[PDB]
């Protein structure tokens, strides 16, 4: 972390898609994504 | 009775009498002077000597000089013939328009209305100022106080209120300039003339002016408040009138007291102030009040030294108000005017059973979000917003938009805001703040909310910002 909004940005747009959508399945490269757009979507990993 | 000046130190003149020692508070006239020099007795030092406070410069006095007991305390012309006139601590006209020809004369020292004489009606006084109306609403016949360090907005706020409230008030007004700038008295007088609240042609003036400014010796500044006060008391009780009483600045009365106090020979209390600070504020503040006979809505500017609100002067004044508008240099420096601190201003009317729960819930709503923003600020300060939670960042957005929407252009400050003064109606304030809270404008930019009246203008500004 400590890089402004690098993670929150992708996460923000990531939740947006999963919502607007067709089946949903996701992958996160970099632990931060797995901790952020996570809980709400673990059963979606 | 004729006494003799025994000692002179600044404004403390000690006079000795041979037969007939004047009681405390009695006004004596010094003999042998080009102009009137009234001395107010302060205490009996024993040995037939009285220690007094001069009401004007004491230069030229000489030990052994003769002094005459006036037989009473400073007395001043009271009645409707003071309306539209400018007067002194000692009640003489200073507007070069002749004598104030009144039927009665009142003494500036009176006791405060009794307990049984008190009133408890609580009516909201809408001013058109967003922050004040929403968060620390004033009240008819109530006591309001505007706390402010140097150059923060106390006077501009009094002016705007004079404009927004005094101007359309059925009933009289009394402006008492205590220890402030002379130019201001002059700025006001002429302005009052212009808008016709002061009429030099007819008897239609609705304002009486009393002044004891920054150029007077301490004793004058220590008593003019009492003098403006007395004028107001006449309309209240002798005519059952609804009065408006503006004082700029009541802090100066206390300061004046601290100036003579060492001379009266007193061990100082904390911060060099006089040990009698509270009682002096008290027997004076307690006459500035509404009663069963009449109503006094009073707005008092309270200068805060070195910006320290823990200063004995301002500190001791909170307890006398019903509503307080605490101005902040920090806010002012952000460009928010009026620079009112939203989490530090209060009003005994901020009760659901008085302003309605709609009002009561928006009010507490706004404060809660600003309080929340306030705690995030420490971290925002080193690391900015990045590390903030999506949720936390929304309080921050809303808080910064609420903070801006609390500012507003005053007619009186048009020359500086570069914008036309606005007066927002209460329901417009309750509303505009609801929506903000409610997320109905999370899309607009902050700048849209800065310096506007009604919310509708904030939306527009947003379009113009494109």
């Amino acid at each position: 972390g400590l890089c402004g909004a690098i993670h929150s940005s992708v996460a923000k747009q990531m939740k947006s898609e999963a919502a607007n959508l067709k089946e949903v399945k996701i992958i996160g490269v970099g632990d931060k994504i797995r901790s952020i757009l996570h809980r709400t979507h673990s059963d979606q990993f | 009775t004729t006494g003799r000046i025994v000692a002179v130190i600044g404004a403390v003149v000690d006079v000795q009498f041979d037969e007939g020692l004047p009681p405390i508070l009695n006004a004596l006239e010094v003999q042998g002077r080009e102009t009137r020099l009234v001395l107010e007795v302060a205490q009996h030092l024993g040995e037939s000597t009285v220690r007094t406070i001069a009401m004007d410069g004491t230069e030229g006095l000489v030990r052994g000089q003769k002094v005459l007991d006036s037989g009473a305390p400073i007395r001043i012309p009271v009645g409707p013939e003071t309306l539209g006139r400018i007067m002194n601590v000692i009640g003489e006209p200073i507007d070069e328009r002749g004598p104030i020809k009144t039927k009665q004369f009142a003494a500036i020292h009176a006791e405060a209305p009794e307990f049984v004489e008190m009133s408890v009606e609580q009516e909201i006084l809408v001013t058109g100022i967003k922050v004040v109306d929403l968060l620390a609403p004033y009240a008819k016949g109530g006591k309001i106080g505007l706390f402010g360090g140097a150059g923060v907005g106390k006077t501009v706020l009094i002016m705007e209120l004079i404009n927004n409230v005094a101007k359309a008030h059925g009933g009289y007004s009394v402006f008492a300039g205590v220890g402030e700038r002379t130019r201001e008295g002059n700025d006001l007088y002429h302005e009052m003339i212009e808008s016709g609240v002061i009429n030099l042609k007819d008897a239609t003036s609705k304002v009486a002016l009393v002044y004891g400014q920054m150029n007077e010796p301490p004793g004058a500044r220590a008593r003019v408040a009492l003098t403006g006060l007395t004028v107001a008391e006449y309309f209240r009780d002798q005519e059952g009138q609804d009065v408006l009483l503006f004082i700029d600045n009541i802090f100066r009365f206390t300061q004046a007291g601290s100036e003579v106090s060492a001379l009266l020979g007193r061990i100082p209390s904390a911060v060099g102030y006089q040990p009698t600070l509270a009682t002096d504020m008290g027997t004076m503040q307690e006459r500035i009040t509404t009663t069963k006979k009449g109503s006094i809505t009073s707005v008092q500017a309270i200068y805060v030294p070195a910006d320290d609100l823990t200063d004995p002067a301002p500190a001791t004044t909170f307890a006398h108000l019903d509503a307080t508008t605490v101005l902040s240099r920090a806010i002012a420096e952000l460009g928010i005017y009026p620079a009112v601190d939203p989490l530090d201003s209060t009003s005994r009317i901020m009760d659901p059973n008085i302003v309605g729960s709609e009002h009561y819930d928006v009010a507490r709503g706004v404060q809660k979000i600003l309080q929340d923003y306030k705690s995030l600020q420490d971290i925002i300060a080193i690391l900015g917003m990045d590390e903030l939670s999506e949720e936390d960042k929304l309080t921050v957005s809303r808080a910064r938009k609420i903070q801006r929407f609390l500012s507003q252009p005053f007619q009186v400050a048009e020359v500086f805001t570069g914008h036309l003064g606005k007066l927002v109606p209460l329901k417009e304030t309750i509303k505009g703040f609801q929506q903000i809270l409610a997320g109905e404008y999370d899309h607009l930019p902050e700048q849209a909310f800065y310096m506007v009246g009604p919310i509708e203008e904030a939306v527009a500004k947003a379009d113009k910002l494109a």
